[PDB]
RNA sequence: CCGAGGGUAGGGCCCGUGACUGGGGCGAAGUCGUAACAAGGUAGCUGUACCGGAAGGUGCGGCUGGAU
RNA sequence: UGGGAGAGGGUGGUGGAAUUCCCGGAGUAGCGGUGAAAUGCGCAGAUACCGGGAGGAACGCCGAUGGCGAAGGCAGCCACCUGGUCCACCCGUGACGCUGAGGCGCGAAAGCGUGGGGAGCAAACCGGAUUAGAUACCCGGGUAGUCCACGCCCUAAACG
RNA sequence: CGAUGUCGGCUCGUCGCAUCCUGGGGCUGAAGAAGGUCCCAAGGGUUGGGCUGUUCGCCCAUUAAAGCGGCACGCGAGCUG
RNA sequence: GAAUGCCGGCAUGAGUAACGAUAAAGAGGGUGAGAAUCCCUCUCGCCGUAAGCCCAAGGGUUCCUACGCAAUGGUCGUCAGCGUAGGGUUAGGCGGGACCUAAGGUGAAGCCGAAAGGCGUAGCCGAAGGGCAGCCGGUUAAUAUUCCGGCCCUUCCCGCAGGUGCGAUGGGGGGACGCUCUAGGCUAGGGGGACCGGAGCCAUGGACGAGCCCGGCCAGAAGCGCAGGGUGGGAGGUAGGCAAAUCCGCCUCCCAACAAGCUCUGCGUGGUGGGGAAGCCCGGGUGACAACCCCCCGAAGCCAGGGAGCCAAGAAAAGCCUCUAAGCACAACCUGCGGGAACCCGUACCGCAAACCGACACAGGUGGGCGGGUGCAAGAGCACUCAGGCGCGCGGGAGAACCCUCGCCAAGGAACUCUGCAAGUUGGCCCCGUAACUUCGGGAGAAGGGGUGCUCCCUGGGGUGAUGAGCCCCGGGGAGCCGCAGUGAACAGGCUCUGGCGACUGUUUACCAAAAACACAGCUCUCUGCGAACUCGUAAGAGGAGGUAUAGGGAGCGACGCUUGCCCGGUGCCGGAAGGUCAAGGGGAGGGGUGCAAGCCCCGAACCGAAGCCCCGGUGAACGGCGGCCGUAACUAUAACGGUCCUAAGGUAGCGAAAUUCCUUGUCGGGUAAGUUCCGACCUGCACGAAAAGCGUAACGACCGGAGCGCUGUCUCGGCGAGGGACCCGGUGAAAUUGAACUGGCCGUGAAGAUGCGGCCUACCCGUGGCAGGACGAAAAGACCCCGUGGAGCUUUACUGCAGCC
RNA sequence: GAGCUAGCCCUGGCCAGGGUGAAGCUGGGGUGAGACCCAGUGGAGGCCCGAACCGGUGGGGGAUGCAAACCCCUCGGAUGA
């Protein structure tokens, strides 16, 4: 449930912040946080790649459990839920009976003191990984792997979730959250529900601000630069596309499909997103 | 108002100093250069 | 000291009036079409919504104060 | 106290028929639609037929001149939570009642906000007919919406 | 064109006369008063405001009158801009 | 002899401008060849959140002393940051290194690139971050946490005693963290004292006084005290912390817990060591056996890794503790004590500046700390002033114009002007009070007004004490006094009504534009299933992202409210296993050259053969587009209605003479005596219109319009006054410019605007202060304009390539 | 060549004083329970005033300058992009 601020000043008049009602624990654990490089959007060679970025708040990355078939059969407690910086998600810190301690995104539903597992066993409840083969035909999922042992790669934002709709060979269909139709390996991981923090997009970041704490630096129109910069650069006044709008590099932005086409991947992707 | 040259030892030897030129193509070429022309410093003096 | 009132400043209510504009009543000797009263020629009415020169139409749900 | 009937209400699960779309097979010269037509669709393989899948919405028979609710209104099936009501016993209270300006709550549909969902239908809209014309009625399309959550709107031939 | 700064204003004048006023006249369809028109005449004078960058123009209130032109459409090594 | 030629030399302007903040000077005494300028004394002024003091950059001997004055110093010079010489910088504890890591850089392994080279996990390097042991005073002309004095401390080596399963680059803990707010107790710093110490003073009418003036502390081991930080104790189990583990993690059990305990820091005290004013006398001596105490104020500093709240969720590695492994257990480590050992570099001086960056001893620029007192509500604001430092390296006169900065002005009060430009006005605090509209926050300091000093009297709560006095803070009531005037000086909003544009705070053309432009939250379209799309790179590799469609890229629009219509023929994008066209290649009917021949060699039809284009369809918050003619209604005018041409379709809602309207100062209304502007309307919109969004919108704006009130030298219309220049004298002494010059007016002439030609007129020779009409004055080989088969930026359905993609 | 300037990365530092008074919390009122209302507490904000600090709005000066962008007076931000 979102939280909103009276207009007492003119962009707390829609700024609005997130309830963090689940969260349980303020401090990370120690032995799972490290110093995360920040870019500002610049590869190894100094150069700017992906613009307008840099200048939001430091974070410590918190090494997240995208495995968890790691320790098939291991049961743990879940100890807190804490805030992440680094995603939309909420993370849950897990106690293992092993000893062993571990995050996972937290998933809707689950509740500090409950305790889970990994396993081609575990039952069908929320929190519990398994491979894909053995979860019901019809139950939502999320932190899906996207091939065997390869790390979770699917439904990972926040409120987001897959579906699994059939089974066909050593393949199961899914229902990406894009609503794209895939095939993916049933010995792939997943876990059963969707992703917490549900009412992250009902955000309203409210001022100039919100976006610079974020690392969002601002972002300059085409149309309000020069012939040497952009596509849509210069004119006389203010100026209409005067051609097919196109992105700072001349590629066409309205519609013009870029996936590489003799793709391998096609062959296991049965119908392209909705919407 | 605020100038130009604004002076600081380790910048100035960090840039243009002996290892500086020595570790690259075009900073030998320019040691070559200045010695085959006779200068009497092949970089400039800074103090440490 | 209080004090008729005068002066400065800001409010409330009422009346008259105003370029122009909105529909209304009446006039009738016009123009357009014919919505309603017969099953009124697409049964009618209806709250609402969107539309149309105009009466009106269509949608959604409702009433019979509907002919056969 | 002891029983009864019921689409009363709320939440969550869930079953089948049909429509649409998608894949596979088989098949070919039309199909669709009307008062009669045309637009539309179809040899780029439609319609009709068989197999598979997705998805939304509404619940045939029972069904009634029926039942329940204060009204609006409520209909597959199951479970939980809950309201009103009738009956028989005549056990207890001892007029504790009736009505009700203001108040508060509920209030079909359409409509609004935020976010979902979207099969069928369908304002606006586009086209075909009809016609003297036809910003309609009829036909082919089609967006809001119709559906879910939360919050508004507070209307009606809200009628007996 | 190895540069002659461009509109308007301000300041500061000075000149022409095809005279707006004041002085002198003839004609009048000049009774008087007032005016019309032409002649002579450049000595002096020729207001303050509203609008607009404006020159010009319109308007307000006056006035004997509220003249028109030249001086690199006078005047930016004088100002404004 | 000319090239705005090149190098040099020297002229002219000219004894001219100027001599670099308007904080300011005067006299006496000395020195010396020489003195406004050097030294000394007295008087005056200026800074005092500095114009004082400390530190870091940077500078590099500029420091100290002697002896100098050619040049440097905007004058002078005996002086100096200048010349010559000599001296001066002292560390186990301060800073850096012999320690740690950050970004980044480098880079065993590895990967990539014609070469040169590019990357790259570990490792290494890298600091103003982590870590680590010194405080007070004295001493020199010049260094001092460095020398000395006192009191402390760290590490290494060796030894002794006791203790222990010792042992590490391996495991673990810890180091270890944000913003805002903030408690308790302290310290730094400050104020007061009738108390303590002190040389002295009694003026000029009074005062021998609870008089004036001066000072009344600093460091300090252990121990102790106060206040805080940190930390649970024991057993059993164990499958995790890439080996092991008794450590840590997890589970369970038992006493304990807002306690204490143990531990660490701060503060106080503390053996002891220091310091110690005014005044006086020639830096020093004296004061002085100096005193060395009480009360209040009180940090942003300390305890500290304290506490609370919030979202944007806040380095690393070593030191350190603990665990164990090989090893080794007569060793090794731990604790205590003792003796020995302890290296390298910096240290002067300047440091908001005359020593740094600006060519200058340049009104500019330069990071950190300390920054006293009183008063004004507060404060680092303002005025004055302490300590401390200065009077800005040309002076002396004069008392014009004119300029600059400043003060006042009768009557009027915007009449000024493009514009109230500028300058007035208003001005802090306390109280009263305050409108439309509104998104309910605001608008709001709305507007408007009243109060404000001082004295006496009565009185209320607080802080420190003790509950009291004393001190300090916040108040309240009454009666009086003075002045033109009480925030008496300085610092300190003018206000209102109404339009345009942009929602808002922000951002920008460094050095002519701060805006209506950019950004912005928000809205929509679109691409992307992850080895993502996209970006950079030849590649490797990177970013994206240690993210995963509630995510990331691209584009437009731009809070919010109500909305966002019609046209898919062209272009773009998307979809379409049919067809048409289509390259290499396949195929080889047929034809050719040559050879005596087998053969060798060349051409070559049908047919097969991608993407792309053609073709079918979709698509507008994709590029874009969104008409014309004739007729028709009881008067006129008009045309709901009809007809007709054309189109892919003919502009909807809303708005409109507008940031758009040519005609144009459209017409009407409002405001004014008068309104080309403004506001409100109308609609024949030259040439609005719906995300290059349409129409609104509270709040906001150094944006751009219109009006009013207040008040004014803006003006009628000018006057006077102040200081800094201008002027005169002494000192120093430029500049652009310059064919040479013995350089007048008019009317003419002349390449068409003549000091220089003609005629006439006027005119003795040479300066000084002033004004700008001319010398087509100076400056810059006109930016406009044209020309050159000159150049460069930008565009595209110009041509032709290339990358990239298919 | 990024010792100027622009952006980002790492690590440090700075922002006197005063004003407004969001959420929350407690108390009371209210109700069937609530919503909600009032007081006190509280201390939010690209909040308000204003130094340091960062700027550069209007005017004047300067224009062979003190300065190849300065000076004076005014003026913008000043817990935040
Ligand atoms: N205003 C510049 C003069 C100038 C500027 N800087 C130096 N001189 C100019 O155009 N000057 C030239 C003369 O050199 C000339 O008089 C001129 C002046 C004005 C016009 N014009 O059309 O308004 C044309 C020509
Ligand atoms: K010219
Ligand atoms: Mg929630
Ligand atoms: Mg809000
Ligand atoms: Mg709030
Ligand atoms: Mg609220
Ligand atoms: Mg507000
Ligand atoms: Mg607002
Ligand atoms: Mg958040
Ligand atoms: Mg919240
Ligand atoms: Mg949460
Ligand atoms: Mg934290
Ligand atoms: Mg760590
Ligand atoms: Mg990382
Ligand atoms: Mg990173
Ligand atoms: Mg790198
Ligand atoms: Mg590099
Ligand atoms: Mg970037
Ligand atoms: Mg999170
Ligand atoms: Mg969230
Ligand atoms: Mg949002
Ligand atoms: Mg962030
Ligand atoms: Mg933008
Ligand atoms: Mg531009
Ligand atoms: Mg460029
Ligand atoms: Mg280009
Ligand atoms: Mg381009
Ligand atoms: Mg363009
Ligand atoms: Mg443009
Ligand atoms: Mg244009
Ligand atoms: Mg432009
Ligand atoms: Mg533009
Ligand atoms: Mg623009
Ligand atoms: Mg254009
Ligand atoms: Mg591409
Ligand atoms: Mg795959
Ligand atoms: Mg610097
Ligand atoms: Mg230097
Ligand atoms: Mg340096
Ligand atoms: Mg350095
Ligand atoms: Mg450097
Ligand atoms: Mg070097
Ligand atoms: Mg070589
Ligand atoms: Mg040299
Ligand atoms: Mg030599
Ligand atoms: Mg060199
Ligand atoms: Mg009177
Ligand atoms: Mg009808
Ligand atoms: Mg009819
Ligand atoms: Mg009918
Ligand atoms: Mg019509
Ligand atoms: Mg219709
Ligand atoms: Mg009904
Ligand atoms: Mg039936
Ligand atoms: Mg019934
Ligand atoms: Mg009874
Ligand atoms: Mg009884
Ligand atoms: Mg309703
Ligand atoms: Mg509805
Ligand atoms: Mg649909
Ligand atoms: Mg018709
Ligand atoms: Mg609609
Ligand atoms: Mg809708
Ligand atoms: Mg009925
Ligand atoms: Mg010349
Ligand atoms: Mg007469
Ligand atoms: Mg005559
Ligand atoms: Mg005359
Ligand atoms: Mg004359
Ligand atoms: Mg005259
Ligand atoms: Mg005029
Ligand atoms: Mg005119
Ligand atoms: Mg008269
Ligand atoms: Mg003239
Ligand atoms: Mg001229
Ligand atoms: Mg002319
Ligand atoms: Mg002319
Ligand atoms: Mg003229
Ligand atoms: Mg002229
Ligand atoms: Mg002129
Ligand atoms: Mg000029
Ligand atoms: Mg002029
Ligand atoms: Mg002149
Ligand atoms: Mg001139
Ligand atoms: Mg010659
Ligand atoms: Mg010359
Ligand atoms: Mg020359
Ligand atoms: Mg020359
Ligand atoms: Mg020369
Ligand atoms: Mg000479
Ligand atoms: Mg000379
Ligand atoms: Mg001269
Ligand atoms: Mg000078
Ligand atoms: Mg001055
Ligand atoms: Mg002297
Ligand atoms: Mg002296
Ligand atoms: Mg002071
Ligand atoms: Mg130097
Ligand atoms: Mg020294
Ligand atoms: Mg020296
Ligand atoms: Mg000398
Ligand atoms: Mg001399
Ligand atoms: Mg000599
Ligand atoms: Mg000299
Ligand atoms: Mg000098
Ligand atoms: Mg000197
Ligand atoms: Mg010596
Ligand atoms: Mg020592
Ligand atoms: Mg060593
Ligand atoms: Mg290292
Ligand atoms: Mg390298
Ligand atoms: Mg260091
Ligand atoms: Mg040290
Ligand atoms: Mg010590
Ligand atoms: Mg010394
Ligand atoms: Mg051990
Ligand atoms: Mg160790
Ligand atoms: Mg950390
Ligand atoms: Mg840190
Ligand atoms: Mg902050
Ligand atoms: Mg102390
Ligand atoms: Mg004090
Ligand atoms: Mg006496
Ligand atoms: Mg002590
Ligand atoms: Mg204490
Ligand atoms: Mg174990
Ligand atoms: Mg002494
Ligand atoms: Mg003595
Ligand atoms: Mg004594
Ligand atoms: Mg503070
Ligand atoms: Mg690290
Ligand atoms: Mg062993
Ligand atoms: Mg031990
Ligand atoms: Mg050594
Ligand atoms: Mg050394
Ligand atoms: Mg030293
Ligand atoms: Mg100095
Ligand atoms: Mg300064
Ligand atoms: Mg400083
Ligand atoms: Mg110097
Ligand atoms: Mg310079
Ligand atoms: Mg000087
Ligand atoms: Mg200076
Ligand atoms: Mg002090
Ligand atoms: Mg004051
Ligand atoms: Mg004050
Ligand atoms: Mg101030
Ligand atoms: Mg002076
Ligand atoms: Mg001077
Ligand atoms: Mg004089
Ligand atoms: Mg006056
Ligand atoms: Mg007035
Ligand atoms: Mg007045
Ligand atoms: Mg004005
Ligand atoms: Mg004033
Ligand atoms: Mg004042
Ligand atoms: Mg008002
Ligand atoms: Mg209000
Ligand atoms: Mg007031
Ligand atoms: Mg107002
Ligand atoms: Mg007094
Ligand atoms: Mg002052
Ligand atoms: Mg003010
Ligand atoms: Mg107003
Ligand atoms: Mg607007
Ligand atoms: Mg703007
Ligand atoms: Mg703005
Ligand atoms: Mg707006
Ligand atoms: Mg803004
Ligand atoms: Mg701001
Ligand atoms: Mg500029
Ligand atoms: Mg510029
Ligand atoms: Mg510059
Ligand atoms: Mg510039
Ligand atoms: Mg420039
Ligand atoms: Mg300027
Ligand atoms: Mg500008
Ligand atoms: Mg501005
Ligand atoms: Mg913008
Ligand atoms: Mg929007
Ligand atoms: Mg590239
Ligand atoms: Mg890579
Ligand atoms: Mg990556
Ligand atoms: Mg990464
Ligand atoms: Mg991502
Ligand atoms: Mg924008
Ligand atoms: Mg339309
Ligand atoms: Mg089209
Ligand atoms: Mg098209
Ligand atoms: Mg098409
Ligand atoms: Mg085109
Ligand atoms: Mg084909
Ligand atoms: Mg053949
Ligand atoms: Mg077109
Ligand atoms: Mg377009
Ligand atoms: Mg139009
Ligand atoms: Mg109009
Ligand atoms: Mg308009
Ligand atoms: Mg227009
Ligand atoms: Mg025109
Ligand atoms: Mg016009
Ligand atoms: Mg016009
Ligand atoms: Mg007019
Ligand atoms: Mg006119
Ligand atoms: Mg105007
Ligand atoms: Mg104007
Ligand atoms: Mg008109
Ligand atoms: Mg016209
Ligand atoms: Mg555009
Ligand atoms: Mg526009
Ligand atoms: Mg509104
Ligand atoms: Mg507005
Ligand atoms: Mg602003
Ligand atoms: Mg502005
Ligand atoms: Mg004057
Ligand atoms: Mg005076
Ligand atoms: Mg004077
Ligand atoms: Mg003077
Ligand atoms: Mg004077
Ligand atoms: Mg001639
Ligand atoms: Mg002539
Ligand atoms: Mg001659
Ligand atoms: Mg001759
Ligand atoms: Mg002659
Ligand atoms: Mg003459
Ligand atoms: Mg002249
Ligand atoms: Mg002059
Ligand atoms: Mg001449
Ligand atoms: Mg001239
Ligand atoms: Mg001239
Ligand atoms: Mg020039
Ligand atoms: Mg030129
Ligand atoms: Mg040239
Ligand atoms: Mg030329
Ligand atoms: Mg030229
Ligand atoms: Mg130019
Ligand atoms: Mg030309
Ligand atoms: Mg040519
Ligand atoms: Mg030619
Ligand atoms: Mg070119
Ligand atoms: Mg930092
Ligand atoms: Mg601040
Ligand atoms: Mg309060
Ligand atoms: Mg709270
Ligand atoms: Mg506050
Ligand atoms: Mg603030
Ligand atoms: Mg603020
Ligand atoms: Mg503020
Ligand atoms: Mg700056
Ligand atoms: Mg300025
Ligand atoms: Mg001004
Ligand atoms: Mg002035
Ligand atoms: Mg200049
Ligand atoms: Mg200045
Ligand atoms: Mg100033
Ligand atoms: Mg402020
Ligand atoms: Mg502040
Ligand atoms: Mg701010």
């Amino acid at each position: 449930a979102v939280k909103k601020f009276k207009p007492y000043t003119p962009s707390r008049r829609f700024m609005t912040v997130a309830d963090f009602s689940e969260i349980t624990k303020t401090e990370p654990e120690k032995s799972l946080v490290k110093p995360l490089k920040k870019t500002g959007g610049r590869n190894n060679q100094g150069r700017i790649t992906v613009r307008f970025r840099g200048g939001g708040h430091k974070r410590l990355y918190r090494i997240i459990d995208f495995k968890r078939w790691d320790k098939v059969g291991i049961p743990a407690k879940v100890a807190a839920i804490e805030y992440d910086p680094n995603r939309s998600a909420r993370i849950a810190l897990l106690h293992y009976v092993d000893g062993e301690k571990r995050y996972i995104i937290a998933p809707d539903g689950l509740q500090v003191g409950q305790q889970v597992v990994a396993g081609p066993d575990a039952p069908i409840q929320v929190g519990n990984a398994l491979p894909l083969r053995f979860i019901p035909v019809g139950t939502v999922v999320h932190a899906v792997e996207l091939e065997p042992k390869k790390g979770a790669k699917l439904a990972r934002a926040a409120g987001t979730s897959a579906q699994i709709q059939g089974r066909e060979g050593d393949y199961v269909i899914l229902r990406l959250p894009s609503g794209e139709l895939r095939k993916v390996h049933g010995e792939c991981y997943a876990t059963v529900g969707a992703v917490g923090n549900a009412d992250h997009k009902n955000i309203v970041l409210g001022k100039a601000g919100r976006s610079r704490w974020l690392g969002r630096r601002p972002h300059v129109r085409g149309a309000a630069m020069n012939p040497v910069d952009h596509p849509h650069g210069g004119g006389e006044g203010r100026a209409p596309r005067g051609r097919p709008p196109a992105s700072p590099w001349g590629w066409q932005t309205k519609g013009l499909k870029t996936r590489k086409r003799r793709k391998p991947s096609s062959r296991f992707i049965i119908a392209r997103r909705k919407k | 108002m605020k100038r130009t040259w604004q002076p600081n030892r380790r910048k100035r030897a960090k840039t243009h100093g002996f290892r500086a030129r020595m570790r690259t193509p075009g900073g030998r070429k320019v040691l070559k250069r200045r010695r085959q022309k006779g200068r009497w410093r092949l970089t400039p003096a800074v103090r440490k």
